């Protein structure tokens, strides 16, 4: 639109799916050896994706090195979730996720391995044996530190063999809808500079986590949420976006990942008093509690002056008193990270590690079967026709408050091949490749073409740079309604500042200071959502941990006996889904609350499991 | 008869000529190592020597000139003794590097001595070896003539 | 203040007739990250926003900002910058591939390449996926240590003389070692079929043992032993052992 | 806006597709394993010229020479007498080149044996320099 014009390239495909990392890939699989006419748009080459970079493991009950069940797992999710997880979602995962790492050992995943030529399992935080009356479990599956990496290659590999096409670095702007129906997706080819639309029958959103929102993350360069964004402007409703996942061990200067999977083979933290005072936060489970638990014990320490190193602001993580062969045969990756980045010889020397930010739980609001809804009081969940979305980016909700670690490479593969497995059975030949209405993509367009010429006095780099900061500060480990307030506000107003926007680079080719641009909107989209939806949220729940309201609020007191309780109404407690709608020129944002699933999809095959409080 | 990969990467290379794109820099920027520096040196001996077999071989038969007199040509030239065994070391160095390396490369071939110390240490060697043996094969010749003009028997 | 100093290898297809070009920048290290990457990113986000290039990861593990640094292909992302201040640093894009725009190579015969490897899982008796873990003992897969860690970041490729003159008919060492990986993994059943597919004077036998692949890896890995290993069995000096028998009770 | 072109499918290598028909079984494995015993039994040969001269073995560098330049221009050839370069039948004539130097060196050296000093005189002669 207006000030320079565009080439434009249309294609048709039964299904369209944005994002070749390990959901990408495994729906890409699924759908490409089923017949499907395929597209896979990425912005980046599939390999770089953010899966690549997993490091500890993916779970699944296969008893490689103890007796097993899926629905410890399974039970170890809800608990994980603090009851904000959907039960049908997470029993679909706990239910496959046997088949689901197997296929991938098939595929020629090279799994480490047990001396009876089984696939290795570690320990891992907040998993138990026997319904979390046993001890900690060992269902963490690895190739050593390199899992993601592995599993990303493995399935990049094998989906050459299933005939996708590929749309490598394609920068995918906005989906196309029709009155409620996603009928394809519009996206800029960076390497000459046109612009495609692609119809589709179905789309996949596979876009991974928005972890650059914030100004110290472990997440890629390219985890700028675009997916949630995408959604966002197509008029539906993101979920639980304030449950943002701290990793215990980010290092300290760089935010470069350590495996919580060094805690599994045996590492513990330590404080400037030379404590494992992760046995005073959580005695049982220890270093291996839930994530969101272990980094507020983390955060403490520091706060209450036993914090290390020359400012006393982070903590160390100590691998030296464990065997060498150990730490080169099971956790080599970082043994080299940790050189690289911080000096230290894992052998000797303890690594200096800060929680950081590091998965997105939120995302775009599914069914069990990762079809987008809609949701209201009165219609209930309303399933937004050709469109599914898988991975970070979705929400089925499989995690709830709290993600467990390594159930997210497992959650990327399950409801990835499901994706695949659905589509195949709802989708008939019947259907045929949907026609774009008159101008379709002209909005993106001109959007593109205003970022690009955009000559006001505000270069991103620094817009963004400082909204990173306003949410480090605004929405982390322990947030308070008056600082979160504080932060609406302050985010609100740069989102004003998208208008004041600089760019510089204005050719149509390899422009990333424009898709950089792009980026920032859809990050800013991603971030005011996320902090108005946990400034609203008056209860401390998994990952959110408001200082003024430090009790889980549930429709009971989970706390006492049940019997002689008055159920308090659906609007007086917090445990439901946020929802929040906003309007992207505006800026302006509302609210809805959803119910969580409580119910499995079986009785018989597994009980639900109801509210306990949550301890480790 | 190519590879189909083979034929695709043919296309690839006119679809990037029609483009215009360049070509990104390598020989003028690459850092000299002693991995591709004794490549390069075992190519140039390779075929310098070649180069002179050809020139000897086909030179002389072709030219009047036969191999006799263009030595005692360049002996009536009665040029400096030292400089004549520097011509003779400069002559020896490419037989004998050349063969030393060709052995290491022969191993390269096998999979042996593939990790960047073994690399390095067989880089020195070779070059080192080649150095004594060429020389050796000049000095021992004048230390036995100089032996023939002063000395007893 | 220690001001570095950097020259970085410039192109622009938009210009009419463009042509390549070194420009230098200063970067104030006291305000910069300690890696090549951090000083282009400050570069981009403060002094000229319309240089390119490719990053991605933190750690080093995607592989996307391969390039030359010093004389040296290596990963952006995890190269020191030199403190020599009174030194400059140069930087080109990966020798003698066909460059996009700035420090962005076009990357497709590589991954083509890649692709032709057939780099998945090949069985003889066809298995029914999901239902049962293939048997591997620990000496098996540990044969795959050193090959299944590549990040494709084709920084060896980019290396190799051989595959600077010949890259349309020579394989290189980057997807020779993937090759390799697939042919002694005891669970693939295919290992004579991935060799036919190379057989011809080219696709691997172009391999003059210059050594700059391995010396030139930022991950420390030895696609040189790979292709010597693959000289071998194309010559069959060697064979793929069978695969150790799956236990009883397995 | 909106008034567009139909697309094509990106450039890309379908290995599946390109593994039909495809058999050639046009083996260079054992040409490669002769060159590589051929020089290493060379190895002892340079030296025994060293220390033996002669007209006989004159005749076996003359003839061992000859064939391992033979495989080794042809390998130099290859790689800086590309089609991408010098274009087809320029490329063409360079490898039909390679050949052509094969057999004058070989004529030459035949010559120089039979009507010259040969080989190991030669250099037995430039030494008494
Ligand atoms: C350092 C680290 C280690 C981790 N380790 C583990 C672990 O050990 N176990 C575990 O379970 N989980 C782990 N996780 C979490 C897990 O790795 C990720 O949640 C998971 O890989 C999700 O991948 P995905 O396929 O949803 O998206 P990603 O893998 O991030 O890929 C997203 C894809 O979408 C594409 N895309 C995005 N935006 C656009 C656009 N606008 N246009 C076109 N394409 C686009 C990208 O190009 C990319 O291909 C880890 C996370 C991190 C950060
Ligand atoms: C510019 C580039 C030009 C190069 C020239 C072209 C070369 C062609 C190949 C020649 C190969 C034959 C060399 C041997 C020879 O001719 O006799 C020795 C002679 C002396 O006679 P002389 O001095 O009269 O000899 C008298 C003998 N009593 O000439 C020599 O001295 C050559 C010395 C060769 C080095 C020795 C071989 C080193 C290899 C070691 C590897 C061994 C084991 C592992
Ligand atoms: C005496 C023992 C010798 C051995 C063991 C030997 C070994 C080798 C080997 C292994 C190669 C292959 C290098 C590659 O493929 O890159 C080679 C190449 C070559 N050799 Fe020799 N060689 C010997 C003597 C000679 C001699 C006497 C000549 C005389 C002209 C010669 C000329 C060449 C040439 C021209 C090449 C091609 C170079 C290249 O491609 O880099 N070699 N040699
Ligand atoms: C693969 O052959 C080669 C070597 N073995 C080697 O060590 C080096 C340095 C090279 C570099 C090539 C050179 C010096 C010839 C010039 C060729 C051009 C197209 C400019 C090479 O091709
Ligand atoms: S081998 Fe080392 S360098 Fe070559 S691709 Fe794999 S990683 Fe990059
Ligand atoms: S750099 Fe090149 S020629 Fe062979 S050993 Fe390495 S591939
Ligand atoms: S950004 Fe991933 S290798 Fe550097």
């Amino acid at each position: 639109s207006n000030i320079a014009q565009y080439k434009v390239i249309d294609h048709a495909y039964d299904v369209v799916i944005i994002g070749a990392g390990g959901a990408g890939l495994r729906a890409a699989m699924g759908l490409g050896e089923a017949g499907f006419k395929t597209a896979v748009v990425t912005k980046m080459f599939p390999t770089r994706s953010h899966t690549t970079a997993a490091q500890g493991g993916i779970n699944a009950a296969l008893g490689s090195m103890n007796p097993d069940d899926w629905k410890w797992h399974f039970y170890d999710t809800v608990k994980g979730s603090d009851w904000l997880g959907d039960q049908n979602a997470m029993h679909y995962l706990t239910r496959n996720a046997v088949e689901a790492v197997t296929e991938l050992e098939n595929f020629g995943m090279p799994f480490s391995r047990t001396p009876e030529g089984k696939i290795y399992q570690r320990s891992f935080g907040g998993q138990s044996n026997n319904y979390g009356k046993g001890g900690v479990a060992k269902r963490t599956c690895c190739v050593a530190d390199r899992t993601g990496h592995s599993m990303l290659h493995t399935l990049y590999g094998n989906s050459l063999r299933c005939h996708c096409t590929f749309f490598i670095e394609y920068f995918a702007l906005d989906l196309l809808m029709d009155k409620g129906r996603c009928v394809g997706v519009i996206a800029l080819c960076l390497e000459d500079g046109t612009i495609h639309r692609f119809r589709s029958k179905r789309t996949i959103v596979a876009t991974g986590g928005y972890g650059r929102a914030y100004f110290s993350c472990t997440t890629a360069h390219m985890n700028t949420g675009d997916g949630t964004a995408l959604a966002t402007r197509a008029g539906i409703a993101l979920e639980d976006l304030e449950f943002i996942q701290f990793h215990p061990t980010g290092i300290y200067g760089v935010g470069c990942l350590i495996t919580e999977g060094s805690r599994g083979e045996g590492g513990f933290l330590v404080n400037s008093e030379g404590e494992r005072f992760m046995e005073r936060y959580a005695p049982k489970a220890k270093d291996l509690a839930s994530r969101d638990v272990v980094s507020r014990a983390e955060t403490i320490e520091i706060m209450e002056g036993r914090g290390v190193g020359p400012e006393k602001d982070h903590i160390y993580l100590q691998l030296h008193h464990l065997p060498a062969e150990q730490l080169h045969q099971r956790l080599p990756g970082i043994s080299e990270t940790a050189k690289i980045f911080a000096g230290v010889d894992v052998t000797k020397e303890p690594i200096p590690v800060i929680p950081t930010v590091h998965y997105n739980m939120g995302g775009i609001p599914t069914n069990y079967k990762a079809q987008v809804i809609k949701y209201t009081k009165e219609g209930g969940d309303k399933i937004v026709p050709g469109l599914y979305a898988c991975g970070e980016c979705a929400c089925h909700s499989v995690h709830g408050a709290n993600r467990l670690g390594a159930n997210s490479l497992l959650d990327a593969v399950v409801f990835g091949r499901a994706c695949s497995i659905n589509i195949k059975e709802e989708l008939k030949p019947d259907e045929k490749i949907p026609e774009l209405p008159e101008g379709a993509g002209e909005e993106s367009i001109a959007n593109l073409d205003a970022v690009r010429y955009a000559n006001g006095d505000v270069p991103t780099a620094e817009l963004r740079l400082t909204m990173q900061k306003t949410m480090q500060k605004h929405a982390g480990v322990f947030r308070r309604g008056d600082i979160l307030a504080e932060g609406v506000k302050k985010m609100m107003d740069l989102f004003k500042e998208l208008k004041r926007l600089k760019t510089t680079d204005r050719s149509l080719i390899w422009n990333s200071d424009l898709t950089e641009s792009l980026e920032l909107q859809n990050l800013m989209l991603n971030a005011t959502q996320t902090i108005v939806a946990a400034e609203n949220r008056k209860e401390s729940r998994g990952a959110h941990a408001r200082d003024d309201f430090p009790k889980r609020e549930d429709e009971y007191d989970y706390s006492k006996p049940i019997e002689g309780q008055t159920k308090r109404p659906f609007e007086k407690h917090w445990r439901k889904h946020t929802l929040t709608k906003q309007d992207p020129r505006t800026g302006h944002i509302t609210l809805d609350y959803r119910p969580v699933i409580d119910k499995t999809l079986d009785p018989a095959e597994v009980d639900w499991i109801p509210p306990i409080i949550r301890s480790y | 008869e190519k590879t189909p990969i083979q034929v695709w990467g043919w296309d690839y290379l006119m679809r990037q000529r029609a483009l215009k794109r360049p070509i990104a820099p390598h020989l003028t920027i690459y850092k000299p190592q002693m991995t591709w520096m004794v490549s390069g040196l075992h190519r140039v001996t390779g075929c310098a020597m070649a180069g002179t077999l050809l020139i000897g071989g086909v030179g002389f038969s072709v030219l009047p000139l036969d191999f006799t007199t263009f030595v005692e040509f360049i002996r009536g030239l009665g040029i400096p003794w030292v400089i004549l065994d520097t011509f003779k070391f400069i002559i020896a160095f490419p037989i004998a590097f050349h063969t030393l390396n060709g052995i290491r490369f022969i191993g390269f071939d096998m999979a042996k001595g593939t990790d960047i110390p073994s690399i390095y240490r067989g880089a020195y060697l070779v070059l080192g070896l080649a150095a004594l043996i060429s020389l050796a094969v000049v000095v021992y010749p004048r230390w036995e003539r100089h032996k023939k003009a002063t000395l007893p028997t | 203040k220690r001001i570095k100093t950097f020259e970085i290898y410039r192109f622009n297809p938009e210009e009419p007739g463009a042509k390549p070009k070194l420009q230098k920048f200063d970067v104030d290290l006291d305000k910069c990250g300690t890696m090549v990457l951090d000083a282009l990113i400050k570069i981009k986000n403060e002094v000229d926003p319309t240089l390119t290039f490719r990053r991605s990861c933190r750690e080093g593990i995607c592989g996307s900002c391969a390039m030359n640094i010093a004389g040296e292909n290596t990963l952006a992302c995890i190269c020191n910058i030199d403190q020599n201040t009174s030194k400059t640093t140069k930087i080109y894009p990966l020798p003698h591939m066909f460059v996009i725009k700035d420090l962005v190579p076009d990357m497709n015969l590589f991954y083509a390449q890649y692709a032709s490897i057939q780099p998945w899982l090949q069985k003889k008796t066809k298995i029914n996926l999901g239902e049962k873990q293939q048997y591997q003992s620990i000496k098996e897969q540990e044969k795959l240590d050193g090959l299944y860690e590549c990040i494709l970041c084709a920084c060896c490729s980019a290396s190799c003389p051989s595959y600077w003159w010949n890259a349309d008919k020579y394989l290189g060492p980057a997807v020779l070692m993937q090759a390799y990986r697939w042919i002694i993994d005891s669970r693939d059943d295919s290992a004579a079929e991935r060799l036919a597919r190379m057989q011809d004077g080219f696709s691997a036998f172009k391999c003059h043992t210059i050594m700059n692949c391995t010396k030139t890896c930022p991950k420390h890995l030895n696609p040189a032993r790979a292709i010597g290993e693959i000289k071998m069995l194309l010559t069959k000096m060697k064979t793929k052992p069978a695969p150790l028998p799956t236990p009883a009770n397995f | 806006t909106s008034a567009a072109v139909t697309g094509a499918a990106p450039p890309q290598f379908d290995p599946i597709a390109a593994e039909k028909g495809f058999k050639p079984l046009h083996s260079h494995g054992t040409l490669f394993k002769i060159e590589r015993y051929f020089a290493a039994a060379m190895v002892p040969l340079i030296p025994a010229a060293y220390f033996i001269h002669g007209r006989e073995m004159d005749l076996c560098l003359a003839l061992a020479l000859t064939l391992h330049v033979h495989w080794g221009v042809w390998g130099v050839v290859n790689d800086y007498g590309r089609p991408f370069v010098l274009g087809d039948t320029l490329a063409a004539a360079v490898r039909v080149g390679a050949y052509i130097f094969t057999a004058c060196l070989l004529a030459g050296l035949l010559y120089f044996n039979e009507h010259d000093v040969g080989l190991t005189r030669a250099f037995e002669m430039v030494w008494e320099l």
